[PDB]
């Protein structure tokens, strides 16, 4: 709820061309930033929600922190769309994202949307999680592109986090046929969480 | 020292502006240099922009003073200006010629 | 404007028409969304707009040198990919930037004749031959404009025609005062005629003998 | 007395007069302003190890000519980077004398 800062990675891929939710997933996904971005600021209006993006050749920094909803729009429009979640990368540079920031209150979590399974490794991801717990981030995993067609092995690493922390980490299960994409993750548990000492 | 200054004529910034906000002719407001109303954002302080000729025959429009009334500065009206910063402050007397008719009449 | 017309109901019943309400929704959601987009990119452009203007107004107002417009010249804008003159310089192609397009030639009223890079907010357009001008007094730039000069006895030197001399009080004078009125009065009245026949009015008149 | 009212024999970087002087010249005929950023030590130092211009203006530089939004920017990029330090003086060209 209060003071908390969130990474966004939104993936732009080839399963995301697929219109499952109106009228391709990049359309539902501008409309899920949207929801998440005043749902924070209702809590307190203190709150910033950053913007990096898994996708391309390259994970890059789209936008910054800022406390308007506008600028993080502004940076989604150009996204490549040719690549792939690629997770392990996400991480690193979300972690960097989060560094950099006007007061350090803030709450340190990580929301990250699938929509492609990882081309990265399960070697790697066993290394993230040990890095992620020392620095209190929480891994939240919106799934709904990895159980398509796919099986994730993400569970382990979301309780491997998950301990008293500055938020708890859980996993948020999205249908990945109609269900309309923005009011799932907007209903389900991403304020409603919080965490304990 | 005030650099000896008459005004040539008077046109004025408050109804002909001078500077751009939303108009480049005419304020409404009339007291200020180029707001046609008070919720542009923006506020000045214009009373005339009157143009003068130096004693050095260069030529500027020159801010207000102290004290200087629109109601005395006028066309065929001596004035005082800055001789390096061009703003009138303190007026002067009218005329010119004291010098060459006090010594003709006898 | 009008929805839901007499063809539509035919077409497609109300129950239909309820799964056409849904489809709606949510492609007006994603149109919504671009509204966002849109006022945004448009609120941090005014804040711009005014950031440049606060800087403009110190240079820009009352005091600065008054010149006049000897010519614009109109120089060149663009013949070349880099800059907007003829010569080949470090910037690139604007208005201003290193880059100068038109120029006008002034003449001051501190005695000299400048050719000057022409700012944004006056443009050749603005100007004309002989036309009076703000020129900023420390760099030489037109600054502003300003209306044509006007003086004192100018504006006295026009109406002056009372006292009335008329030809009733002016005792004979005549062929003379036939050949003024040929020469004068009788084109000016009936001015319409001589437009249509094509035949030229004097070219003005030459009075002239002892005083 | 509470003061010695003594002036610093002042060290002017290499990094600080080359700004100076480039802003000063472009910039002239014109008068033109910017503060000076550096450290204070001793009494008898004051290091003038950086400096930043501010925009101009035609009426000479006046405290009613300056503009604080612009410095106060700045300074929000200067935290950014994390080089912030206090201002220490400040800078201007005459035009010509």
């Amino acid at each position: 709820m209060v003071l908390e800062a969130t990474v966004l990675v939104i993936d732009n891929s080839e399963y995301s061309r697929n219109g499952d939710f109106p009228r391709t997933r990049f359309e539902a996904q501008i409309d899920s930033v949207e929801f998440i971005f005043q749902a924070k600021r209702n809590s307190n209006p203190e709150n910033t929600v950053g913007l990096i993006s898994g996708a391309g050749a390259n994970p890059r920094v789209l936008s910054t922190f800022t406390a308007e909803f506008g600028k993080i729009l502004a940076g989604l429009h150009d996204t490549q769309i040719e690549g792939k979640l690629h997770m392990a990368t996400a991480l690193q540079i979300a972690q960097l994202t989060l560094k950099h920031r006007q007061n350090k209150v803030q709450h340190q979590r990580i929301v990250a949307f699938v929509c492609s399974p990882i081309s990265d490794s399960r070697d790697e991801l066993i290394r993230l999680a040990k890095t992620l717990k020392k620095n209190n981030v929480a891994v939240d995993i919106i799934n709904f592109g990895e159980i398509e067609q796919n099986t994730e092995l993400l569970d382990e690493f979301i309780a491997a986090v998950n301990n008293p922390q500055e938020e708890t980490s859980h996993l948020l299960t999205v249908t990945p046929g109609p269900r309309l994409l923005y009011e799932n993750i907007a209903s389900s548990p991403i304020i409603l969480e919080e965490g304990s000492s | 020292p005030l650099q000896v200054a008459r005004c040539t004529k008077i046109i004025k910034g408050n109804g002909e502006s001078d500077e751009t906000t939303t108009d480049n002719n005419n304020s409404g407001n009339s007291n200020s240099n180029s707001n046609q109303q008070s919720t542009d954002a923006d506020e000045d302080d214009e009373d005339a922009k009157y143009v003068i000729n130096l004693k050095q025959i260069a030529k500027f429009v020159v801010g207000l003073g102290e004290r200087v009334s629109p109601t005395d500065i006028e066309e065929g009206m001596r004035v005082g200006v800055d001789r390096s910063k061009y703003n009138i402050e303190l007026p002067l007397p009218p005329r010119i010629d004291p010098s060459v008719t006090m010594m003709t009449v006898e | 404007g009008d929805d839901e017309l007499d063809q539509e109901i035919l077409n497609l019943s109300t129950q239909e028409l309820q799964t056409r309400a849904k489809l709606l929704d949510n492609e007006i959601r994603i149109f919504r969304s671009e509204l966002q987009r849109l006022s945004h990119e448009n609120n941090v452009m005014l804040e711009k707009i005014k950031d440049n203007k606060e800087k403009i107004k110190n240079n820009r107002q009352l005091p600065y040198l008054v010149a006049n417009v000897v010519e614009v010249m109109d120089m060149n804008e663009i013949e070349d990919k880099e800059n907007s003159e003829s010569t080949t310089q470090g910037g690139n192609v604007n208005l201003d930037n290193t880059a100068v397009g038109k120029a006008a030639v002034v003449k001051t009223s501190s005695r000299q004749t400048v050719f000057l890079p022409m700012v944004g907010l006056v443009d050749p357009d603005k100007l004309k031959p002989n036309d009076l001008v703000g020129v900023n007094k420390d760099s030489y730039l037109i600054l502003d404009t300003l209306p044509s000069e006007f003086d004192s006895r100018v504006k006295a030197m026009e109406v002056d025609e009372k006292p009335t001399e008329t030809y009733s009080d002016v005792g004979g004078l005549d062929k003379q005062i036939e050949e003024l009125v040929e020469a004068i009065v009788l084109p000016m009245k009936r001015a319409d005629k001589f437009k249509d026949m094509g035949i030229r009015a004097p070219k003005g008149a030459l009075m002239y003998g002892p005083p | 007395t509470g003061r010695d009212d003594t002036k610093e024999t002042v060290y002017i970087s290499s990094i600080a007069l080359l700004k100076m002087l480039k802003h000063g010249r472009a910039g002239v005929p014109m008068e033109v302003m910017g503060l000076m950023l550096g450290e204070f030590v001793d009494d008898y130092t004051v290091n003038v190890v950086d400096v930043f211009a501010m925009p101009q203006s035609g009426t000479g530089v006046s405290v009613e000519a300056v503009d604080d939004v612009f410095q106060a920017k700045m300074m929000d990029m200067l935290k950014q980077t994390g080089r912030d330090q206090m201002v220490v003086g400040w800078y201007h060209s005459h035009p010509g004398f």
